[PDB]
C-alpha cells in the first residue's frame, strides 16, 4: 500500500466496481443458501 | 577496473549490484545480471525467505521420511495429498498466508524505504546476535546453510522419486553393493 | 532499521494507535492500519461493545449446557438448535429490551460523526457505573486492561465454542469430553 | 481422539522400506500432479 | 464427429445449470463454436497434458510482455530515430518474424 | 554474563572452560544466560526423572490407591516405560497443569534471566505478589530454609555439586531410556528397566 | 620456490636438476610449489602403499575380525588386489572419511603451500582452530617428536632419503598393480601380487 495507492483505490471507478461486485456477491450467495423464494 | 571476484573475467559492472560488500557475502555472483531489472533489496529478501524455507524443508523432509505423529500414517512422498484430503494443509496455507500477509506489508514498507534490512524481522528472542560483533558472522553463517539447504532439498526430492528409498535416497546398488570396489566391473550396476 | 517501529511488530511502522491515550496503546499491534482511517475514540467504543457482549455471550453458552429455566419451552442444550427451539416471541422482547436500552442510553449519539463531539465523553463510558468502582482513580486503569483483555479473550472463545458446536454438532463440554475420551 | 504423548505415542516410527530397483520414468511421471496423469492433473484444482 | 465439443460449464446457482446441455461423452457444459478443438487436432495434441503446459507458457509470456511494456517506458524508452528506421523493422518483420515463423511451424 | 565467569568449570575438565565445539564462541551473553538457565532447568529435571526412574525400576510403590479402582501397584506392576501409559489421564491433565502453572509463574518473575536476572536462580515465591492470586507461602525451591545455615562458600561448592549431579543425572536417564528402547546399548541396564 | 633451491637433486643423475622435458623452466614458480607438494605426497602414499602391498602379499593378517561374521584372515585368504574388495564398504567408507577430512584440514591451513607455505610441509595439527570441532592434539606427523632430536643436517639429509624413497616407491607400487592386472610384466612379481 502507500498514502497515494489508496488514493487510486478510492476514485468512483474502482469504488463503484468493488462495491457492486460485493452486492453481487451477498445476493449470489443468498441465492445459494436460499434459493426460488417468491413469497417472504 | 573491478572485477568481480566470483567470476572475474567479467567485471563488477553490474553496478546494480551497488557498493561492494553492501550486503554479507557478496562476492559479486551476477552472470545473468537481475539486479539490472529488480531492486537488490526485494531480491534478497526473496533469497533468505528461500534460504529459511528449504532449511525447514529438507529437516522435515527427512524428519518425515524416518519419523511421524500417531494418525499420520503416510510417507514423504505421499503426505501432501493425503494431509490436504484430511484437511491439515489447509490450516498450514492459511495461517503462512496470515504470516505472509504481513510480510507482504513488511516488503512494502521496506521497498519504500522505511528502516528495514531484507529479510530482517528481529525475530532474536534468544539473543545469539545481540552483540553487533557477531551479527555480520552469523548472516554469512545462515546464508551458506540456506543456500545448501535449497540444493540439500532439490536433491532429496528427486533423488526420493528417482529411486523410491528413505534417507539415504540411493540405488540399491550403491547401498547393497561395492562403490569402493577397484575389481573388473561388469555392464550393469 | 526503523527510526519508529510498532511495540507489537517491531518490523513495522508504528501504527496511528501508539500515538493515542487509550488503554491497551502501549502495543503497537495493528498491521492493517485500520487506526489511519477508523477513527479511534469510535473503534474503542465498538471494541468495548463487542467484549462486554462476547463475555456474556460466553458465560451463557458455558451456563446453558448444564443448567436450565424451571420448565422453559424447549430446552435442547445445544445453543445453536436452542436458538430455533425457543418460542421467538422470548427473542423478540429480549431484541426489544436491547433495542431500548441502546436507543436511550446514547439519546442522539449514534454514527461517527455526532457520538463524540463532546470532550468529555471517553469511549466505552455509558455511565454505568452504580457501585462507583471509578472513583478510586488507582485501580482505574488496571480495571479499563482488565475489562479490554477480558472483552478481547471472550470474543476469541465464543468464536471457538460457535465453531465448535458448527464443527462437532454437540455443545462445548460434551465435545472436549469427546477429544479426550480414550485413544 | 489420540492426542499425542497423552493417550498416544509422541513419534510413530515411520515404516521401514528395503532399498531397490529404480522403477521407471513412465511411472511416477503418468502418476504426477502436472506431467501425464489426466486424472490427477484434474485433481489439482482444489477439493472444496 | 457425434461428440459436440464443449470447453465451458457454469456454476448452478439460479436455476442457470439448464445451459450445461448434453455434449456427449459423460460430459456437460455449453457448446464451443471457437474451433479450438479441431486446432489443437491439426497440432497433435492429443493428451491433456499439453493444453495444461501450453496454457502455463502463455501466463508466463504474458508476464514477460507486461515486464517489457514497463521496462520501455520506464527503464529503456528507445529515441525517435529508433523508431525511423523503417528499413531495419521492415527487414526485420519480412525475414525474422513471418518467414521464421513459417520456417519453425513447418518444422 | 560472560562465560568465563561461571560455575561450570571442573576439575574433570582440569579448570577451565569445556566448550570443545565454541559454541559461546559465536553466540553473545544474552544466548549463555539462556543456556545457563536451560542446563541448570535440565539438570534439576532429569535428577528426578533419575530417581523416579530407578524407584520405578525397583517396584516400589505407594500404598494405597491411584484412582478409585487403580492401584499404584497396577500402575507399577510393568516397568517404568509402560508406567506413564498406565497413569489415569487425569492424572497426567493435573500433573501437566501444575507444571504449567509453575513455569508460567517463575518465567513472570520480574528481573529475568535475560535481562538482569541471575540464570537457573528460581524465585522462591513463584505465585506470590499476583493481584487476585492467593497462594500459601509454601517455597518451591527449599521451603524448611535448608540452606540459609549455609556461607556464601558452601553454597558455591553446592552449586558446583548440583551442576555436576545434574549433567550425570541427564546421561544416567538417557542411559535408562535408551537402553529400554534398544537392548544391549547400556550393559549395566540388566532387565527391569 | 624456484626448482634450483629445491631438494630433489640427487647423486643419482649426477648431482643436478634431472628435468629432461623442460617442465620447470616453461612454468612459474607456483606450478613448481605444486608439483613438490604432489611429489611429496605420491612418494607417502605410495610408500604406505608399497608396505601394506608386500604385507597382503605375504598373507598376514591382524588376529581378530575385521567385520563381525568376517575374519581378516577371510579378507586375507586371496591376495591383495582381491581383498580391498571384500572389505566392507561401510568400512571403505570409513577410510575414505578419514582421507578426506584429513585432506580437507591439510588444505584449509594458512600460508596454503602455494601462497606463501613450505610445499610438503604438512604441518602437525591439521584439525586445530576449527571452529565446530575438536580433536585431541595428536600430531599428524610424528605424534611422538622423533624429529626433535635431529639437526638441520640430519632433517635434510632424512628429507632427500624421503625424496628418493618416494620415488622408489611410487616405481614398486605401479610395478605392482601392473604385475597383477598384467601377469608376466614385472618378473619379481611370484602368483601373490
Ligand atoms: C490458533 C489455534 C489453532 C486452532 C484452534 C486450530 C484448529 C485446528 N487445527 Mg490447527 N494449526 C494452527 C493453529 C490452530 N489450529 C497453527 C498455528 C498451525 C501451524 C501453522 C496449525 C497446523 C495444523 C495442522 C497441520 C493440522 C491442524 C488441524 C486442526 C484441526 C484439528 C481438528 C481436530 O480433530 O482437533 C484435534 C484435537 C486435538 C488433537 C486435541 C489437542 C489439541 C489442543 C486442545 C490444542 C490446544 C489449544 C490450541 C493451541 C488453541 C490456542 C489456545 C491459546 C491459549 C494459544 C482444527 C480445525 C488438523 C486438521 O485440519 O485436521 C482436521 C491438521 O492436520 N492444524
Ligand atoms: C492439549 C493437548 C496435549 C497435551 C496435554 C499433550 C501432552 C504431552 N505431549 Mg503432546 N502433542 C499435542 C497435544 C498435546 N500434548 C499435539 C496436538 C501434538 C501434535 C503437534 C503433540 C505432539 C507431541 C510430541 C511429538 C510429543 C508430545 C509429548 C507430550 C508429553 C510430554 C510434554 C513435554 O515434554 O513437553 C515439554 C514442554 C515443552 C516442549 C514446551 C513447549 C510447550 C508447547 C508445545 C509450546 C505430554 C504428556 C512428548 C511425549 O510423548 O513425551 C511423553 C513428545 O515427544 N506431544
Ligand atoms: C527478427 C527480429 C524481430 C522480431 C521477431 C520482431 C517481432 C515483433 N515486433 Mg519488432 N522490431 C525489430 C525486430 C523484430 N521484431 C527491429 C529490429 C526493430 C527496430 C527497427 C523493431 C521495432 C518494432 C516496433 C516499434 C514494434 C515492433 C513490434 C513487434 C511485434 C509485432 C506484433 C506481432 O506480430 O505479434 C506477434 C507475436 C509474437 C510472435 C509473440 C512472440 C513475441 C516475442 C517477443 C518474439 C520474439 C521471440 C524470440 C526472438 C524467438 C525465440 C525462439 C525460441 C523459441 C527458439 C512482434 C512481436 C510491435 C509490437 O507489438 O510491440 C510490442 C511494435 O510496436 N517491433
Ligand atoms: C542441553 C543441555 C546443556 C546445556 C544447555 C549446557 C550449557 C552449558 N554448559 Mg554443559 N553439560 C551438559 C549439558 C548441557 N550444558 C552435560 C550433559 C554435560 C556432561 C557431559 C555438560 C558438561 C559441561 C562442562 C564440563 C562444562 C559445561 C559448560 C557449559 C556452559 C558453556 C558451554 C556452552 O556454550 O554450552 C552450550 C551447549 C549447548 C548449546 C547444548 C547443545 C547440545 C547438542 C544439541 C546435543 C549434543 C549432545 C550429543 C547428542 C550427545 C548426547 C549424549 C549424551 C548422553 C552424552 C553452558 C552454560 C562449561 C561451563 O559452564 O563453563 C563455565 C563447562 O566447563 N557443561
Ligand atoms: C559406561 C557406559 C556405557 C558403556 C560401557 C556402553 C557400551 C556399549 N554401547 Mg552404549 N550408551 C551409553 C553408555 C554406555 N554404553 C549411553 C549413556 C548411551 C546414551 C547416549 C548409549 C547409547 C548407545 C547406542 C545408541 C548404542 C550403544 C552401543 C554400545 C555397545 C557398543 C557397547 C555394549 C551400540 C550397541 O551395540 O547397541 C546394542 C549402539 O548402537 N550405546
Ligand atoms: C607424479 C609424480 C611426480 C611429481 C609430481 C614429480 C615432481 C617433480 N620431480 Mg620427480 N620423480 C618421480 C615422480 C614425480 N616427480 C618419480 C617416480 C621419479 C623416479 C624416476 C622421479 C625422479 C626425479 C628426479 C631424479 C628429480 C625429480 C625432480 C622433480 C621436480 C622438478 C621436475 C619437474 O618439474 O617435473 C614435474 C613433473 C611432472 C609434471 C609429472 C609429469 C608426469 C607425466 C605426466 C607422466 C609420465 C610418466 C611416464 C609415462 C612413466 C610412468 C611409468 C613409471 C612407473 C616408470 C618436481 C617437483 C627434480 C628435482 O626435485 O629437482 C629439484 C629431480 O632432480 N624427480
Ligand atoms: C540438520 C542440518 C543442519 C543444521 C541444523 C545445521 C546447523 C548449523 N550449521 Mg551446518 N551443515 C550441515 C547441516 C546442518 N547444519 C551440513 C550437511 C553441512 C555440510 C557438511 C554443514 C556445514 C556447516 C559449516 C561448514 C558450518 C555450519 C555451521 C552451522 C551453525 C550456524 C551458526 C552456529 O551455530 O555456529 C556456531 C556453531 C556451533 C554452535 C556448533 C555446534 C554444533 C554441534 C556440532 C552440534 C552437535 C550435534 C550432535 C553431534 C548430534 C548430530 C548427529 C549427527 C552427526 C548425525 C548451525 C548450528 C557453521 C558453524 O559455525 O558451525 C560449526 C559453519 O561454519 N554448518
Ligand atoms: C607399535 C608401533 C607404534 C609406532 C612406532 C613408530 C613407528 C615408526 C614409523 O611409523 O615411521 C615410519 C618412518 C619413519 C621414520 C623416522 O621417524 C623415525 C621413526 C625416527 C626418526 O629419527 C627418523 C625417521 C626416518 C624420520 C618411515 C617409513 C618409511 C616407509 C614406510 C618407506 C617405504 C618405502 C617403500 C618402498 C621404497 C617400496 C619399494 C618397492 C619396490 C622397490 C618394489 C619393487 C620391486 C621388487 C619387486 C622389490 C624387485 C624388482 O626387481 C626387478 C624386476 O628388477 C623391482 C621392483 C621395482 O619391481
Ligand atoms: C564439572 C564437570 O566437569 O562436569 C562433568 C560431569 C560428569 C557427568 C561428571 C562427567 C562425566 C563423566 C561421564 C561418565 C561421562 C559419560 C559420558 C557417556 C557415557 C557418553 C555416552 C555416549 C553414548 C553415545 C554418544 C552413543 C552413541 C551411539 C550412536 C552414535 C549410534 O550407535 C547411532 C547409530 O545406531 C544408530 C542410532 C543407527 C545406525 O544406523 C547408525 C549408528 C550406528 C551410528 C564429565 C564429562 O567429566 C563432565
Ligand atoms: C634423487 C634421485 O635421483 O631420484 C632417483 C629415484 C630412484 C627411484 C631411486 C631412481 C631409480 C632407479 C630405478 C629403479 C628406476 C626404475 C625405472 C623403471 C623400472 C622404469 C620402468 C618403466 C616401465 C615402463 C615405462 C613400461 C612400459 C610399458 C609399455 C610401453 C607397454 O608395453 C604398453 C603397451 O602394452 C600396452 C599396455 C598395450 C598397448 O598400449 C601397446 C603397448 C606395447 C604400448 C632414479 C632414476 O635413479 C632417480
Amino acid at each position: 500500500m502507500s498514502k497515494d495507492l489508496l488514493k487510486y483505490l478510492s476514485t468512483a471507478p474502482v469504488l463503484l466496481t468493488a462495491w457492486m461486485s460485493l452486492t453481487a456477491g451477498m445476493i449470489i450467495e443468498i441465492q445459494r443458501f436460499f434459493p426460488d423464494s417468491l413469497s417472504f | 577496473a573491478a572485477a568481480a571476484p566470483a567470476t572475474e573475467e567479467a567485471e563488477e559492472a553490474e553496478e546494480s549490484l551497488g557498493p561492494v560488500g553492501a550486503l554479507v557475502g557478496d562476492v559479486g555472483f551476477d552472470p545473468l545480471g537481475f539486479t539490472e531489472i529488480l531492486p537488490l533489496a526485494w531480491l534478497r529478501e526473496a533469497e533468505i525467505k528461500h534460504c529459511r524455507t528449504a532449511m525447514l524443508a529438507t529437516f522435515g523432509f527427512a524428519f518425515t521420511d524416518f519419523w511421524h505423529f500417531p494418525g499420520f500414517d503416510y510417507t514423504t512422498l505421499e503426505a501432501h495429498d493425503a494431509v490436504i484430503a484430511q484437511g491439515g494443509m489447509s490450516q498450514l496455507l492459511l495461517w503462512i498466508g496470515l504470516l505472509e500477509v504481513f510480510s507482504a506489508i513488511s516488503i512494502d514498507q521496506m521497498l519504500r524505504g522505511s528502516g528495514r534490512e531484507p529479510g530482517d524481522y528481529g525475530f532474536d528472542p534468544l539473543g545469539f546476535a545481540s552483540d553487533p560483533a557477531k551479527k555480520a558472522d552469523l548472516q554469512m553463517k545462515e546464508l551458506a546453510n540456506g543456500r545448501l539447504a535449497m540444493f540439500a532439498f532439490g536433491g532429496f526430492v528427486t533423488q526420493s522419486v528417482l529411486t523410491g528409498n528413505t534417507f539415504p535416497y540411493l540405488f540399491d546398488y550403491q547401498t547393497a553393493g561395492d562403490i569402493v570396489a577397484i575389481a573388473a566391473q561388469g555392464a550393469s550396476p | 532499521a526503523i527510526s519508529k517501529p510498532s511495540n507489537a511488530m517491531p518490523f513495522l511502522t508504528a501504527p496511528p494507535c501508539q500515538s493515542s491515550k487509550l488503554p491497551g496503546a502501549e502495543t503497537g499491534f495493528d498491521p492493517l492500519y485500520l487506526s489511519e482511517f477508523i477513527d479511534i475514540k469510535w473503534a474503542r467504543e465498538a471494541e468495548l461493545k463487542h467484549g462486554r457482549i462476547c463475555m456474556l455471550a460466553t458465560v451463557g453458552y458455558i451456563m446453558q449446557e448444564f443448567f436450565s429455566l424451571p420448565g422453559y419451552p424447549g430446552y435442547t442444550p445445544n445453543p445453536i438448535e436452542a436458538v430455533s427451539s425457543t418460542p421467538p416471541e422470548a427473542l423478540a422482547q429480549i431484541v426489544l429490551v436491547l433495542s431500548i436500552i441502546e436507543f436511550n442510553s446514547n439519546k442522539d449519539k449514534w454514527t461517527m460523526d455526532t457520538m463524540f463531539t463532546d470532550p468529555a465523553r471517553e469511549p466505552g463510558n455509558l455511565g454505568f457505573d452504580p457501585l462507583k468502582f471509578g472513583e478510586n482513580k488507582e485501580t482505574r486503569e488496571r480495571l479499563a486492561m482488565a475489562e479490554l483483555k477480558n472483552g478481547r479473550l471472550a470474543m476469541i472463545a465464543f468464536s471457538g465454542m460457535i465453531h465448535q458446536t458448527f464443527v462437532t454438532g454437540k455443545p462445548l463440554f460434551a465435545s472436549l469430553n469427546d477429544i479426550f475420551s480414550s485413544p | 481422539m489420540t492426542i499425542p504423548g497423552l493417550n498416544a505415542p509422541g513419534l510413530v516410527p515411520a515404516t521401514k522400506k528395503p532399498a531397490g530397483a529404480k522403477p521407471s520414468f513412465e511411472s511416477y511421471r503418468d502418476t504426477s500432479h502436472f506431467w501425464s496423469s489426466q486424472g490427477i492433473m484434474d485433481s489439482v484444482p482444489k477439493v472444496k | 464427429t457425434s461428440i459436440k465439443p464443449s470447453a465451458q460449464v457454469v456454476w448452478p446457482v439460479v436455476g442457470q445449470e439448464i445451459l450445461n446441455g448434453d455434449v456427449g461423452g459423460g460430459f456437460s457444459g455449453v457448446q464451443i463454436t471457437s474451433g479450438v478443438f479441431q486446432m489443437w487436432r491439426a497440432s497433435g495434441i492429443t493428451n491433456e497434458t499439453e493444453l495444461y503446459w501450453t496454457a502455463m507458457g502463455g501466463l508466463m509470456m504474458s508476464a514477460l510482455m507486461v515486464f517489457a511494456g514497463w521496462f520501455h517506458y520506464h527503464k529503456a524508452a528507445p529515441k525517435l530515430e529508433w523508431f525511423q528506421n523503417v528499413e531495419s523493422m521492415m527487414n526485420h518483420h519480412l525475414a525474422g518474424l513471418l518467414g521464421l515463423g513459417c520456417l519453425s511451424w513447418s518444422g | 554474563a560472560l562465560v568465563d565467569s561461571m560455575e561450570g568449570v571442573g576439575e574433570e575438565t582440569g579448570g577451565q572452560i569445556w566448550d570443545p565445539l565454541g559454541i559461546s564462541e559465536a553466540v553473545s551473553d544474552e544466548a549463555v544466560m539462556w543456556f545457563r538457565a536451560s542446563e541448570l532447568k535440565h539438570g534439576r529435571v532429569a535428577m528426578l526423572a533419575s530417581v523416579g526412574y530407578l524407584v520405578g525400576a525397583a517396584k516400589i510403590s505407594f500404598p494405597g490407591e491411584l484412582a478409585k479402582g487403580v492401584t499404584f501397584a497396577s500402575v507399577a506392576a510393568n516397568g517404568p516405560y509402560q508406567a506413564w501409559d498406565a497413569v489415569p489421564q487425569a492424572g497426567k491433565l493435573q500433573i501437566l497443569s501444575i507444571i504449567l502453572a509453575l513455569e508460567w509463574a517463575t518465567e513472570a518473575k520480574k528481573p529475568h534471566y535475560m535481562r538482569g536476572g541471575v540464570p537457573g536462580k528460581i524465585e522462591q515465591l513463584p505465585f506470590d505478589g499476583i493481584q487476585g492470586l492467593w497462594a500459601p507461602k509454601i517455597k518451591f525451591w527449599d521451603p524448611l530454609n535448608f540452606t540459609g545455615a549455609l556461607s556464601a562458600e558452601q553454597k558455591a561448592r553446592k552449586r558446583k555439586a548440583e551442576l555436576k549431579n545434574g549433567r550425570l543425572a541427564m546421561i544416567g536417564i538417557i542411559s535408562f531410556i535408551t537402553g529400554h528402547n534398544l537392548p544391549g546399548s547400556v550393559p549395566a541396564l540388566d532387565s527391569s528397566f
